[PDB]
């Protein structure tokens, strides 16, 4: 597959390299997120990556990860994105791969995420991960248009 | 991309 094929390295958030998170995010979406989502970021531990590209951080993936009754585990991906001069070259791939490697050792894991409705591109890159809308939840962004999400969703 | 939390 294309991440398996990209020369990238990843590194784990802690709090000596939260700001390269804060850059990127700044940058990649129109949400402000705040002291809570930092820390579920980094309590999801190894699901939670910075992506290193000639020895530059240029995307990243967050997670949270939640444990259920049953005592499956819950992943959700807060956020996937990649500095757009380095898109389409496998870096998103290669992040997204990686967490669906943590999920293979967790028994009956399910990943969940939200995508903005009109993101066409995103839709059909997770796609190609067996990942399907699984349902939509109207007014789920308050500033920005379209204001719907889906849910996209794997089990394993 | 998660909305604000
Ligand atoms: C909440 O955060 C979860 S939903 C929001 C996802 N992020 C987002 O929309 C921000 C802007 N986009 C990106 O950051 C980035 O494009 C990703 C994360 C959507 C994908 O990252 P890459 O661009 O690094 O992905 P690759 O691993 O190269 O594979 C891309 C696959 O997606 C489609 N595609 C083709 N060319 C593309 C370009 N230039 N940019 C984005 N997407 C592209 C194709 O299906 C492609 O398939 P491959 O054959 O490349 O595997």
């Amino acid at each position: 597959g294309a991440g398996r094929e990209v020369s990238v390295s990843l590194d784990g958030v802690r709090d000596k390299n939260l700001m390269q998170l804060k850059i990127l995010n700044t940058v990649l979406f129109p949400v402000r997120y705040n002291d809570k989502y930092y820390a579920d970021a980094i309590a999801a531990g190894e699901f939670t990556k910075l992506a290193y590209y000639n020895d530059i951080c240029v995307g990243a993936i967050a997670c949270r990860l939640e444990k259920k009754e049953s005592g499956a585990m819950r992943v959700y991906i807060m956020t996937l994105g990649v500095l757009a001069p380095y898109r389409g070259i496998g870096i998103g791939s290669n992040l997204l791969n990686h967490v669906l490697d943590m999920c293979s050792k967790q028994n009956m894991c399910e990943i969940y995420l939200h995508v903005q409705t009109n993101n066409e591109d995103a839709i059909k890159f997770y796609k190609k991960f067996g990942f399907e809308i699984t349902d939509t939840i109207q007014n789920y962004y308050i500033n920005i248009e379209p204001r719907d999400c889906y849910v996209v969703s794997k089990s394993f | 991309m998660v909305n604000a939390l």
